[PDB]
Order: structure tokens, then C-alpha cells, then sequence
């Protein structure tokens, strides 16, 4: 009754919390799911692990929810997301029980994420985009540690190719992007070195008989749901077509051979059972527009489509390289392999790459990672928080004290003390001014980070902070759960 | 084939209840008894003396270790830690066959190769007082709180560096610990001569004594009464009426002999006598031969009179008269000093002033305990360490030595005793490893450091109880005592083949 | 180890609320079905059931710190619980018990070396009845709520005052002696040690008084037997009143026949002696109990100035005075409707006078309400950073411990304590030592100590910071034992 619905809350957050506590990092400690029926599963992925398992109590849920939708959003740390979170309600348990309400409390985590967000940018070094130099040691540094070590030159020249083909300029200079409009093809064959890329898209689809002028010089896409029939007795949308004399057109149906001649009379060439999933591709790189009423058709029905069409067959199969299109917003990049065992991982760090040259150019900002920019915002809101004054200071403390949970995870799963080690880099990082060191994380060894070479995003740290302070407050809210169960 | 089983359980736990005690820096555990009281210690002797324990055959192993170690110093806790690890060295051999008595074999031999070692090894530097310095910080630090142990150093040492100017080790009578109740602890010091537990009721007698000669024989005046007839007092009385009486003729008698025996050998006022009853007297004849300038008092234990006979002299006989004063002595002080209520009698500066006591100032009961272990631990372990003249590296240097010197001794012996040659090295290499782990720091951190470093240092080295890191024991301070170590090799040796050789146990 | 952490927690907590002059008190029932109503918290323990080791020891400290200073033993119990649950805390943190000790050992030096430098010191000296009086008032407000401190300083304190002799004192000079009926503000403050005694035949003014002290107190063949047995009697009585003998004292009952025979030897038959009187009186007038009736002794024969009957409260009583030092003697006369009050007042009294002897010894005074607390915690956490290694975070420890002072006299006296600290230790920055807690106001107020008087011990607050770090480390470290 009462606050005993928020204990019990913030139990089930921090009994969820540590139960992949353990498992980030580049030696993370690896866990058991043993199902009842006596398998085995052998998992390292704390994101793997909770989708796996299955809780009863609802703020796990939501928390669960809350983990996914940060893997679906940005992309990595939502271990990370999920220990902040666990910490800082396990902190907050201490002042729920010093009988202050909850209101003045998350009022205080708000200042904290506020003042947190200011000093991130504040400690954020500069990096340049393009610079093929330190993005590739960038590539070593963090797009390393995964399935792509022996391969990291694959993912990085198609990184480096694929940054500048699903650009979007709407409200300012391409920062607008997404990692979906891009053409992957991930097809086996040959050697993994076959991948390629390409500005236009590709389509798995292709007429039977392509022994037609299926390229032309200036494509005119326009897409069209209606299949076409033999005739009116519809043939009246050859006549339709006839009026503003397209040379290509989109259906979803296939297309007889007496209608592929009326259609070559139309001076248009049928494409059929083509797929949404690749019809939106389709005119997102061709600007195309779809429209059937009579009085609403006009000049505008048909614009310029792709620039330079052409059909090829590799591996016994169907293609279509459309290539050098009107818009280079949708573009391809090719998959090749012997086998995709994993190449799917390998694209997933490829957008991962994505979206760190998305923010990149969002805010050209890397934080010095391994511990050393949680101590730093840590040391800051310490700082910050003699001046102030009132019973709110102490959250605005304890929520920079249980920050500093990543270096003690990354110390405890080496070996080394977890104790020693952090009190020698809280100590030293205050006296230090502008060093921002940050723990080695195979030796568990303090290094200056410059020499250790490891950075994140901006954007992914700042929305992982974000995140877990929204949770906390999301959870430190609620003041019943009694509406059944 | 189970009872050894059921033994090596039984050590191993005794074992790990008292593996956090050995070092400076270990905890201690408290004692709880049923009527209430509380005891407050660390030393391993103690310890054993005092465990309830549950399991039978440890409960033989705490017997006899304190019964063999009673001899040497100290260094029970661990010998229990290496009993302890030989015999589960010993079991990871044992599940697979391995006939205990090849294990026994084995450990001879090891026993044999670190007794040459330890010859070898032990470092006879002259004997001075920044040696005894040493000697007992590093046994008074295990025992007491930190600076207790540094104030106590100074007093213990000075007391020893008195004493050895017999050039024979001799203790118990000739060093006293008294107890008393101040609330300055801090106070503890050193006093020749005696210390008398007490006086009697004198209004400034004689105070400032200065010089004094010393008979005591139990003066009688209190002699006792005829009261014993029947029981008690009956209906004939009588007796205990007027035959209890007529007896104060002895008390004068007394008196009389006292007189002419002070103004004979004295001559004057001054130059008080000594004099002592182990009983109560009566004010009025003590203070009429006190005015004299007689010291007289009362109500004394015998240790103290048998320590008059050879630190002040005097013959002492309850029933007696005047005699012979050959046997009277002399003393340089007999000033007597008062904390707050209790009368305490400096019989000090005396003939032969090799007697010694010490004096502390124990704030309570548990306290005080503990300050005198303490310092008889201090004292034993000084005095080894002046009879053997060479003290040996300790913190465990000696024990990593002699484990690389057992594997380096490997090849030399045949059959399957190397295995128990190996287990008895791995056993040995405990004590540093409780060490490091008491001190808070990770285990094998601290030994593979300790280890890698002695590979190509030749010298012992030790382990530095406030960072982790490896220390030269020789060149800091800390020391330890030959004669232990031999007794603790050999007992262990013997206790872990007594076990190891028991195959079967029945009801009796 | 936590288990012994959490006695001592729990036994530190079930007195928290006692503390302060709102203490809040409870009800007090022994083995013999006594009821009583107390709030002093050395009062609460001596008939708590303690049974956990940890507890008898901190209650061991607590005794020897009552039997150094007199007062703040609640204050070393509430500090020691907080220092052993925040050493809990760091224990579960990771850190070895040995440097928790080591980080406490160093962070009471460092109290200690810090408290000296905000003392507020008396004004000019122990004289002055009403200066003092303004100056004791604090820890008998503490032990009684303002309602009666300001009649209860000029009472108690007046008699400390009374032999203010070449700067020597003595607590157990200040007796206390107790008077049914009226109301407290009859109270009243007299010379000489008073107490009930039975016969009023005394004269006013007496020479050298003897006091004859009573250790074992009180058809034909009936007559003679009667006859016998008062011939005895007044035998026994004859022979008390040898050796000039003018007054006695008796624990037993008066009868006619030997109070006849008394006043026609003119001596006075006293009787109704208190159980602890008789060595009062014997260690007063250099004297001893005599065994019976028939063997006194003028050699142990009791002498102080004289005896008379003092009207004074509304009763006839005994007083003795002018004793060797002819002033030491001074008691007090309470009133009050019932006894259970009574025990208050005489604890406040207690609380007084061994602050004023304590004031004797050392003339050395700190701002108290929280003031001082909440200073040496700033001092100490302030340091803390300053010094690296892993005695730190006991440092910090030590500091929090400390600051719990005025949380729990905030909380206990009904204000929130968590605005209470926040305020005050913000303030404190500019507030300087002087500001402190309020009691009046329910709103989280705080206030100025040194307009205020509200003052304690520099001493005592010394000692109770000593005993209670001692107190913990000893706790630290013990491991378990067979139970
Ligand atoms: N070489 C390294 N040294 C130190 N820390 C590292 C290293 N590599 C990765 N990390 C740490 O791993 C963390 C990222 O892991 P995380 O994003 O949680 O993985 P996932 O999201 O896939 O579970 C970063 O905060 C970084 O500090
Ligand atoms: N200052 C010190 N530094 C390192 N080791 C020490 C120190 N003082 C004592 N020791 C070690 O403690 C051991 C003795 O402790 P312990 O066995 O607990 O006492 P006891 O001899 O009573 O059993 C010695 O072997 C010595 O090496
Ligand atoms: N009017 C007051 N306002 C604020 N604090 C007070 C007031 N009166 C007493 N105190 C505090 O109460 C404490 C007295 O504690 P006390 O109850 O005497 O302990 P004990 O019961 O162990 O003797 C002092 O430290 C003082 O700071």
C-alpha cells in the first residue's frame, strides 16, 4: 500500500537490471538459458538473454519494452541503458524511504539529466566525417569487436561507400537519413569480395521474356496497382498510358503476351509481381507518383525516372540494375558471399556505422569512452552540486554517484579489484583537468584514453542518458498498479 | 577410506575458522560464554584453549597442537593453516589411490629438506636493541591494537635488555605483570624490584622509606586466636570468651622482638623495617611500631614474599621470634604510591634489582587480558629470539623459499614421495597467502607478485601488509624466532602423518 | 558480521526518539512490576534486555562515557548505530573491515584536531548565580522541556554555588532530597542535607552534634516480664546516650515508652531512616554504623556542626551542616504531586550539576542544537576529499554519521528532518557556527545559538566523540562466536 507499490517496482527493476549486469564489454561474463526441456543455450547478447526470458511483474515489461525500442532506435548500449536504470532506482530506494515524495525527487533527476546533457557536449572531442584516416581507426576502434576482425575492410569501404546514398536534405544539410531506403542485397555466391555498389535499385523481379528494350534512355516510372487485362471487351489504360507516353511502368500482376504488345504499342515496358517492399524502394528512387482518375490526370502523372536501366543474369537469377537514377536517395549496395552465416552481423554493424556518420554529421562529437566520460560527467555533477542547496541536492548527488556503474562493471568482469581500480580513477580524474582517462577493458588497467583509441557517438551516449532518466522518472511515478492482477 | 574423509573435513573447517587471525592486520574474534562474559582475542593459543568445538578429532588436533606449542613461543594459528592444507593437499592425491604411507614418506623427506634449508638460511646478526625493537613490534602487533602495541614495545624491551644481564635465559617470577584498574590506559611502564599488592591501615608512616631492611617472616600481630573449641560458640562459651584471650601476649611478644631488632640494626628511626604478615594486623600495635620507624603492613600473597627472599632477603616463618639478621637485606626504595583509593608499595632499587615488574593500566577486564597476553606473548617471543641469537626473515620469506627449495629438491628423491614432497610445498606456501588475504588484498595477486619477484631477487622476501607489495623482511623489521619454526615444522609433520595414517574408526 | 551491525542498529534506534529536549519518553516495567514514565535515554538502558554481544559492549562505552562527562549518552548511542549501519553499507560496497577502521581511526583524529576551533567559551567564571544559571540551563532543557528549566537552572545551580571553595567541586555533595505535595514551582533550594526524622525534641541550637547511629534497629509472671523487658530498654537507652551523646538516627519505628525516655534523657528518638542515608551520613560526619545499642563508641561517634527541624517544605525534617569544610553539604527539597515526575526532576538535577562540574574542569564551551554537529561534519567532509586513497570513503562515512545529529533531534521533535538538514547545512556556509535548530516552530526554522545560550560541553562533546569511534571500531572487528 502506498510507497510499498513503488519498492516493489523498483525491485523488479533492479532484480531484472543485474541479471545481464555482468554481460558488456569486451570480456563480458557469459550466460546459461536453460529452458524446461532441458536444453542449453549458449548466449553472450544481455538484449538476447531478456527477450528469451519472460517476467511476470509489469514495469519489467515495460522496461523490456523500453530495451527495445532503444535497440531499434540507435542501435548498441542498451545493456547499458538497463544497468543506468537499475542503478538509479536502486539509488533512488534510499530517499523513497527518507519519506520525501517522488515528485520532489524526479524534479531533481530532471535538473540532473539537464545538467548532464550540457556536460556531455562540453567533454566531447571533434571528429571529421569523410576523413578516411581516424573513421577507419574509428572502424578498428568500435566497429571492431565484432564477427568482422579478419573482414573489417568489407564493412568499411561499403560504410564508406553507402554514407552518401540514402542522404535526405527536407529541413537542413543531409541530416536526414535512414538505414531502410538503402538497397541491400544480400544474395550467396561466389567470394564475399562480389559485393559492390550502386546508385539506383535493384529488383529480384523481372519479366520472363526480356527480349525487349527494357532500358531506355529516360525512364519515366510511374507506379500502377491495377493489373492489365486483354482488353475492354482494360485496355482503355493502354490509351491512358498512350496520352502521356511514358516508357516504363510498375505493376504488381504479371502481364499477358498480347497485352505485353499492346503495351509495346503503349511504348511502355511491363515490369510484374513486383513487391511493396521494393515497389516503395522503387519510387523513392525514381520520384515516381501513382494516379487513375480521368479528370484529376494531368502533366504531372509522369516524371523523369531513372537514368541509365539495364537487366543482367548473375547466379542464374532474375536481376534488374537499375543504376545512375534521378535521385541518389535510394541506391544499392550488393551482398556477396559463400555463405551468410554472418554477413546479416556484418550489415548490422554496417548500420550501426550508419547511424555514427548520421550523428556524425548531426554533431561531429566522440565521448571518451571505457569509463572515462561517465567519471567525467560524474566529477561534474559533483562539482556542480556545492553550490546547490535545499533536500533536492542529494538525488542530484546519488544519480552521479550510481552513473559510475559502467567502469565498475567493466573493472569487476576482468578480474581486477572493483574497488581499487575505481577509487584510483575517481581520484586522479579530479586532480587531472582535461584528461578524461578511461579504463582498458581486456587488462583492466588504467590508460589514458587518446592512447587507447576508443570513442562513441555523441548521439547514442546522449539518448542512452536520456532514456534511463526517463525510465527512472517513468517509474519512480507511478503510485498504483491495483486494476486487477 | 571415509574416516580419512571425515578428518579432512573436520581440519578444513577448523581451519578456515581460523584462518582470519594470523597477521597484524587480521581480524579478531570474541569469545562468548554462557554466563555472559565476554572475552576479546586473537592469538591462536587462547583461541584453541577456549573453542567449544563440535567435531571430535578436531577437537584432538586443538589439544595437541596447544599442548606441543606450549613450548616454543607461538605460531599455533599457523601451524593449524598448514595441517590444514597438507591434509588437503594430501586428500587430491588420496582420491585416487596414493597408500597414505607414500604421502608419509614424501612428507619426511620435504620435513628433511626444509630443516636443512631453515639451518641455511637463519641470519645470526648480533643481538642490539633495534633487533629486540623489532622482535617485539612484530610480536606485539599481532595481538593488540596498533599504537598499544608500539607504547608496549618500549616498556617490553627495556624490561628484556634489564633482564639479560644474566647471560642465561630465566622468566616467570623474575618479570611480574600487575593489574590494576585506571582509566588512562595509556600509562605502562617498567618497575624494578617489587610491587606489593597492597599495605595496611598506617596514617603516613613512613612514606619516602629511602633506604630500608627487609625480614617480613610473617609478623604476627594478628597471631591467632584459640577461637576453634567446638563448632561455634555453645552454651560453654567460656572457652571462646577468655581462651581467645591471654593470646595478645604473643602479639607483643611480637612487638618486643621488632623493637630491639629495628633499634639493633638500625640504630634510629630512619632505615625502615620491612615487615609483612599474610594477614590482617591490628592498627594499634602496627602504627605504635610504625611510629618507631618500622615498615609494617599486611595482607600479603606468597609469590611476592618468595620474590622478597631474592630480590630484598629475609627468612620467613609464621611462628617465630627474634633471630638471626643474616638473612635481612636491603632496599634502596620502599616508597609506597596511591591511584585515587588502592595502596600500591614500590619495593624498589633493592639488592640483586635483576626482578623486574611490569605495570599497566588496563581500563576493564577484557582490556586487560589482552595487554598481558599481549606482553607475555612479547616477552616469550623476545626471549627465543635472544637464546637462539638468529632470527629468521619472516612476513613469509622464509616459507616461499623453502617451497621453491622442496620443488627445486623434486628429483632427488624417488618412488611416488615426490608427490608428497609437492604437497607439502604447496601446504607451506600458505602462510603468505592468509597473509595477503587478512590484509585485504587479492590472493594470488599478491603471491604470484611475491614469487616472480624472489625468482631473481636470491634474498627472502615478504609481503607489505598495507599495499600488496613485495618487502625485504630483513632489511624492515620484521623477524621471528628459529625455535619456532623448528617446532612448528615438526609438529605439523607429526600431527599430518598421525592423521593421514588413520584408515577406519569405531564406537568405544 | 551484519548480524551484530543490526543489533546494535536496532538498539541505537528503539532510544533515537528520546533524544532532545522534546524527548518523547516511554513507559519503564521491571521484573517487580514497577510502572514508571521516563525520557532519559541512560535511563531506558539500564532495564533493556540486552542480549547481543555488540549491544553489551556499546552499552559498556556508554557507561564508561556517562561515568566521564554525565550527559550526551544518548548522543553516543545514536552516533554509534549510525557508524555501524553506514559501515554496513560499505562493507556490502566491496571494502575490507581493516580499512573501514583505519578511515575511522583517522577521521576521529581529525575531529578531534577540528573541534577546539569553534569554541564559544563562560563568560568570566563559575560565580555570577545567574550567568550560570543562564549557562546550565541546556542540558536540564533537554532533560525537562523549557515548561520549568528556567525555575529549574536557578534551583539546581544555586546549590553548586553555594562552596565555590579554591576552584574544587564535588557532584555528590549536591544531594537530593524529596517532598510530596505541592507543585514544582514550590521547590526550593536549603543548606545541609535534609531528611524525615520522627521526634521533635530538638533544640534549635546545638553544639557539636553526636550522631548515634542505629546499624540493627529496634498474670504475675506477665508483669515481671514487662518490667524486665523495659528496665532492658531503657538500659539499651542509657546506654546510646552515653559519651555525651544529643542526637541519634534509626531506620526503625518509634515507640512511646523509648521516645518518653528519649525526651527525659533530652535527647531526640529519630527514626525512619532511608536505606541509603546511613552511609551518606557516616562518610559526612567521619564516623561508622554502631553495631547495636549497648556498645557505642565516641572514637566512631558522628559529628557535623549540629541538628535541628527545618519547616521549610511544609514538613519537619533532619539537616545536618557546616560539615569539615563547613559549606560542602547542600541539598535540595523538591515538591510534586506524585513520585513518578520525581525521578525527571532529580535526573535534571543530576544533568546539571555534573555539566557544571564538567564547566569546572573546563571553562570551554561549543554551540549546541546542532550547531557543532553539523559544523564538524563540513569540516570533516571537506577534508575528505583531500585525502586520496581508500580511507576516504570511511572518512565521508564518519562525516554522515555525524551529521545525524540534528536529524534525529528534528525528527523526534515532529519537524521533517530532511529540510531541517538541507537547510541548515546550507546555511552553515554563510550562517556560520552559531546558527542552529529551532524547537518552537513546527515550519523547518533554524535559529542563532549564541543569543540563544544553548550550549554543551567541549569536553564532554570530545570524550563522546572518542568513546563512540572506539566503541566502533571494537564492534568492526569480531567475526562471530559459538551461540
Ligand atoms: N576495448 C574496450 N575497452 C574498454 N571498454 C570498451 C572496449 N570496447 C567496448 N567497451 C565498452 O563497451 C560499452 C558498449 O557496450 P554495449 O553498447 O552495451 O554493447 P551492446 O549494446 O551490444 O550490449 C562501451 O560503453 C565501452 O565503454
Ligand atoms: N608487521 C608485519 N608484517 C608482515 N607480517 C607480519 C608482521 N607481524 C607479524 N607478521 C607475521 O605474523 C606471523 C605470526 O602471526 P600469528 O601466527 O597470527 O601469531 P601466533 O604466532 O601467535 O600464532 C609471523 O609468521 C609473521 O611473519
Ligand atoms: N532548546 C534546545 N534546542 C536545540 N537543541 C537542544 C535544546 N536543548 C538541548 N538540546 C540538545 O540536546 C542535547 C542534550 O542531550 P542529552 O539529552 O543531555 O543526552 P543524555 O540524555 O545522554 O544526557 C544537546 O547536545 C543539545 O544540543
Amino acid at each position: 500500500s502506498g510507497r510499498k507499490v513503488q519498492s516493489g517496482n523498483i525491485n523488479a527493476a533492479k532484480t531484472i537490471a543485474d541479471i545481464i549486469r555482468t554481460c558488456l564489454g569486451p570480456k563480458s561474463m557469459m550466460k546459461m538459458l536453460l529452458d524446461p526441456m532441458g536444453g542449453i543455450v549458449m548466449t553472450n547478447d544481455g538484449n538476447a538473454i531478456l527477450r528469451e526470458i519472460q517476467v511476470q511483474h509489469p514495469a519489467a515489461k515495460s522496461m523490456i519494452e523500453i530495451s527495445r525500442t532503444q535497440d531499434e532506435e540507435v542501435g548498441d548500449g542498451t545493456t547499458s541503458v538497463i544497468i543506468l536504470a537499475g542503478e538509479m532506482l536502486s539509488v533512488a530506494e534510499h530517499f523513497l524511504e527518507q519519506q520525501m515524495h517522488p515528485t520532489v525527487v524526479i524534479s531533481a533527476y530532471r535538473k540532473a539529466l539537464d545538467d548532464m546533457i550540457s556536460t556531455l557536449k562540453k567533454i566531447s572531442i571533434p571528429v571529421d566525417i569523410s576523413d578516411s584516416d581516424m573513421m577507419l581507426n574509428i572502424i578498428n576502434s568500435s566497429i571492431t569487436t565484432k564477427a568482422i576482425s579478419r573482414w573489417s575492410s568489407l564493412a568499411c569501404n561499403i560504410a564508406l561507400d553507402a554514407v552518401k546514398m540514402v542522404q535526405f536534405e527536407e529541413n537542413g544539410r543531409k541530416e536526414i537519413d535512414i538505414k531502410k531506403y538503402a538497397r541491400v542485397e544480400k544474395i550467396p555466391g561466389g567470394i564475399i569480395e562480389d559485393s559492390c555498389v550502386l546508385r539506383g535499385v535493384m529488383i529480384n523481379k523481372d519479366v520472363t521474356h526480356p527480349r525487349m528494350r527494357r532500358y531506355i534512355k529516360n525512364p519515366r516510372i510511374v507506379l500502377l496497382d491495377s493489373s492489365l487485362e486483354y482488353k475492354k471487351g482494360i485496355q482503355q489504360l493502354c490509351e491512358d498510358i498512350i496520352q502521356l507516353k511514358p516508357d516504363v511502368v510498375i505493376t504488381e500482376k504479371g502481364i499477358s503476351d498480347l497485352a505485353q504488345h499492346y503495351l509495346m504499342r503503349a511504348n511502355i515496358t511491363a515490369i510484374r509481381r513486383v513487391r511493396k517492399t521494393d515497389n516503395n524502394r522503387i519510387a523513392r528512387a525514381c520520384g515516381a507518383r501513382i494516379v487513375s482518375r480521368p479528370e484529376e490526370l494531368r502533366e504531372d502523372d509522369v516524371g523523369t525516372g531513372a537514368g541509365l536501366l539495364e537487366i543482367k543474369k548473375i547466379g542464374d537469377e532474375y536481376f534488374t540494375f537499375i543504376t545512375d537514377c534521378k535521385d541518389p536517395k535510394a541506391c544499392t549496395i550488393l551482398l556477396r558471399g559463400a555463405s551468410k552465416e554472418i554477413l546479416s552481423e556484418v550489415e548490422r554493424n554496417l548500420q550501426d556505422a550508419m547511424q555514427v556518420c548520421r550523428n556524425v554529421l548531426l554533431d561531429p562529437q566522440l565521448v571518451p569512452g571505457g569509463g572515462a566520460s561517465e567519471m567525467a560527467v560524474a566529477h561534474a555533477l559533483t562539482e556542480k552540486s556545492k553550490a546547490m542547496t535545499g533536500v533536492e541536492q542529494w538525488p542530484y548527488r546519488a544519480v552521479a554517484q550510481a552513473l559510475e556503474v559502467i567502469p565498475r562493471t567493466l573493472i569487476q568482469n576482468c578480474g581486477a579489484s572493483t574497488i581499487r581500480l575505481l577509487t584510483s580513477l575517481r581520484a586522479k580524474h579530479t586532480q587531472e583537468n582535461c584528461e578524461t582517462w578511461g579504463v582498458n577493458g581486456e587488462t583492466g588497467t588504467l590508460v589514458d584514453m587518446k592512447e587507447l583509441g576508443i570513442w562513441e557517438p555523441l548521439a547514442v551516449k546522449l539518448q542512452t542518458y536520456k532514456t534511463a532518466v526517463e525510465t527512472a522518472v517513468l517509474l519512480l511515478r507511478i503510485d498504483d498498479i491495483v486494476s486487477g492482477h | 577410506q571415509a574416516a580419512l574423509a571425515v578428518n579432512i573435513s573436520a581440519a578444513r573447517g577448523l581451519q578456515d575458522v581460523l584462518r582470519t587471525n594470523l597477521g597484524p592486520k587480521g581480524t579478531m574474534k570474541m569469545l562468548v560464554s554462557g554466563a555472559g562474559d565476554i572475552k576479546l582475542t586473537k592469538d591462536g593459543n587462547v583461541l584453541l584453549h577456549e573453542m567449544q568445538i563440535q567435531h571430535p578429532t578436531a577437537s584432538l588436533i586443538a589439544k595437541v597442537a596447544t599442548a606441543q606449542d606450549d613450548i616454543t613461543g607461538d605460531g599455533t594459528t599457523s601451524n593449524v593453516l598448514i595441517i590444514g592444507e597438507l591434509l588437503k593437499q594430501a586428500d587430491l592425491y588420496i582420491s585416487e589411490g596414493l597408500h597414505p604411507r607414500i604421502i608419509t614418506e614424501g612428507f619426511e623427506a620435504a620435513k628433511e629438506k626444509a630443516l636443512q634449508f631453515l639451518e641455511e638460511v637463519k641470519v645470526s646478526r648480533e643481538m642490539d636493541r633495534e633487533t629486540l625493537i623489532d622482535v617485539a613490534r612484530t610480536s606485539l602487533r599481532t595481538k593488540v591494537h596498533a599504537e598499544l602495541a608500539d607504547v608496549l614495545t618500549e616498556a617490553v624491551v627495556d624490561s628484556i635488555l634489564a633482564i639479560k644481564k644474566q647471560d642465561e635465559p630465566i622468566d616467570l617470577f623474575m618479570i611480574e605483570i600487575m593489574e590494576m584498574k585506571h582509566k588512562s590506559e595509556t600509562d605502562t611502564s617498567l618497575i624494578r624490584g617489587l610491587v606489593l599488592d597492597h599495605g595496611a591501615r598506617h596514617p603516613d608512616m613512613k612514606k619516602r622509606v629511602e633506604d630500608a631492611y627487609i625480614l617480613t617472616c610473617n609478623v604476627s600481630l594478628e597471631y591467632e586466636k584459640t577461637e576453634v573449641n567446638s563448632g561455634f560458640f555453645y552454651k560453654s562459651a567460656e572457652e571462646r570468651e577468655k581462651l581467645v584471650k591471654a593470646e595478645r601476649k604473643f602479639i607483643e611478644d611480637r612487638v618486643k622482638k621488632i623493637i630491639e631488632l629495628k633499634r639493633k640494626v638500625c640504630g634510629d628511626s630512619d632505615k625502615g623495617f620491612v615487615v609483612i604478615n599474610q594477614k590482617g594486623i591490628d592498627p594499634f600495635s602496627l602504627d605504635a611500631l610504625s611510629k618507631e620507624g618500622i615498615v609494617a603492613l599486611r595482607r600479603a600473597k606468597r609469590r611476592n614474599m618468595e620474590r622478597l627472599t631474592l630480590a630484598c632477603g629475609g627468612v620467613a616463618l609464621n611462628s617465630f621470634d627474634d633471630l638471626s639478621p643474616d638473612c635481612l637485606g636491603h632496599a634502596g626504595l620502599v616508597y609506597e604510591y596511591t591511584l585515587g583509593e588502592e595502596k600500591f608499595t614500590f619495593i624498589e632499587k633493592c639488592n640483586n634489582p635483576r626482578s623486574v615488574t611490569l605495570l599497566i593500566k588496563g581500563p576493564n577486564k577484557h582490556t586487560l587480558t589482552q595487554i598481558k597476553d599481549a606482553v607475555r606473548d612479547g616477552l616469550r617471543a623476545v626471549k627465543n629470539a635472544i637464546d637462539d641469537g638468529c632470527v629468521v626473515p619472516g612476513a613469509g620469506a622464509v616459507e616461499v623459499a623453502m617451497a621453491e627449495a622442496l620443488i627445486k629438491h623434486k628429483p632427488s628423491v624417488k618412488g611416488r614421495a615426490q608427490l608428497g614432497v609437492q604437497a607439502f610445498a604447496d601446504a607451506l606456501l600458505i602462510i603468505p597467502k592468509v597473509l595477503a588475504q587478512n590484509s585485504g588484498f587479492d590472493l594470488q595477486e599478491t603471491l604470484v607478485k611475491i614469487q616472480a619477484e624472489h625468482s631473481e631477487s636470491g634474498q627472502l622476501v615478504g609481503v607489505d601488509l598495507n599495499t600488496g607489495e613485495p618487502m625485504v623482511a630483513a632489511e624492515v623489521g620484521v623477524w621471528d624466532n628459529y625455535c619456532v619454526k623448528k617446532q612448528l615444522l615438526h609438529s605439523c609433520t607429526v600431527i599430518a602423518t598421525n592423521i593421514l595414517l588413520v584408515d577406519e574408526i569405531m564406537r568405544a | 558480521v551484519y548480524r551484530n551491525i543490526q543489533a546494535c542498529k536496532e538498539l541505537a534506534q528503539t532510544t533515537r526518539t528520546a533524544y532532545g529536549p522534546n524527548g518523547m519518553n516511554k513507559m519503564v516495567i521491571n521484573h517487580l512490576e514497577k510502572l514508571f514514565v521516563t525520557n532519559d535515554a541512560a535511563t531506558i538502558l539500564r532495564e533493556l534486555e540486552v542480549q547481543h554481544p555488540a549491544a553489551k559492549m556499546i552499552v559498556m562505552a556508554s557507561h564508561m562515557q556517562e561515568q566521564e562527562v554525565g550527559d550526551g549518552t544518548n548522543f553516543v548511542l545514536v552516533f554509534a548505530g549510525a557508524l555501524l549501519e553506514l559501515a554496513e553499507e560499505l562493507l556490502r560496497i566491496g571494502l575490507s573491515v581493516s580499512e573501514v577502521i583505519e578511515g575511522y581511526e583517522i577521521a576521529c583524529r581529525k575531529a578531534h584536531e577540528i573541534l577546539p576551533n569553534l569554541v564559544c567559551c563562560s563568560a568570566k567564571n563559575l560565580r555570577d548565580i545567574d550567568e550560570v544559571s543562564s549557562l546550565l540551563r541546556t542540558s536540564i532543557m533537554s532533560k525537562q522541556y523549557g515548561n520549568e528549566v528556567f525555575l529549574a537552572k536557578l534551583i539546581a545551580q544555586a546549590c553548586v554555588s553555594i562552596f565555590p571553595d579554591s576552584g574544587h567541586f564535588n557532584v555528590d555533595n549536591i544531594r537530593v532530597c524529596k517532598i510530596l505535595g505541592s507543585g514544582i514551582s514550590s521547590s526550593s533550594v536549603l543548606h545541609g542535607m535534609v531528611f524525615k526524622k520522627e521526634t521533635e525534641g530538638d533544640v534549635t541550637s546545638v553544639k557539636d552534634a553526636k550522631i548515634a547511629v542505629y546499624s540493627c534497629p529496634f498474670a504475675e509472671e506477665l508483669m515481671n516480664f514487662s518490667k524486665g523487658e523495659e528496665n532492658l530498654m531503657d538500659a539499651q537507652v542509657k546506654a546510646i546516650a552515653d559519651t555525651g551523646a544529643n542526637v541519634v538516627v534509626t531506620g526503625g519505628k518509634v515507640a512511646d515508652m523509648a521516645l518518653h525516655y528519649a525526651n527525659k534523657y533530652n535527647i531526640m528518638l529519630v527514626r525512619l531512616n532511608s536505606k541509603w542515608d546511613l552511609r551518606r551520613l557516616c562518610k559526612t560526619v567521619g564516623a561508622t554504623a554502631l553495631p547495636r545499642l549497648t556498645p557505642p563508641v565516641l572514637e566512631e561517634m558522628g559529628h557535623c556542626d549540629s541538628v535541628y527541624l527545618s519547616e521549610v517544605g511544609d514538613t519537619q525534617v533532619v539537616v545536618f551542616k557546616h560539615e569539615k569544610e563547613d559549606g560542602a553539604i547542600s541539598t535540595i527539597v523538591l515538591r510534586g504531586s506524585t513520585d513518578n515526575l520525581m525521578d525527571d526532576i532529580e535526573r535534571a538535577v543530576d544533568d546539571g550539576v555534573n555539566t557544571f562540574k564538567v564547566l569546572t574542569r573546563d571553562k570551554r564551551l561549543v554551540p549546541g542544537g546542532g550547531a557543532t554537529e553539523i559544523e564538524l561534519a563540513k569540516q570533516i567532509t571537506s577534508y575528505g576529499e583531500t585525502c586520496p586513497g581508500l580511507e576516504q570513503y570511511a572518512i565521508k562515512k564518519f562525516a554522515e554519521a555525524f551529521e545525524a545529529i540534528p536529524r534525529a533531534l528534528a525528527e523526534n521533535s515532529g519537524v521533517k528532518a530532511n529540510e531541517v538538514i538541507s537547510k541548515l547545512y546550507a546555511v552553515h556556509q554563510e550562517g556560520n557556527k552559531n546558527v542552529g535548530l529551532d524547537i518552537e516552530a513546527e515550519v523547518p526554522a533554524v535559529k542563532d545559538m549564541l543569543e540563544a545560550g544553548i550550549l554543551d560541553t567541549y569536553l564532554g562533546k570530545y570524550w563522546a566523540i572518542k568513546l563512540a569511534t572506539n566503541a566502533a571500531v571494537t564492534v568492526l572487528r569480531v567475526d562471530q562466536i559459538i551461540m
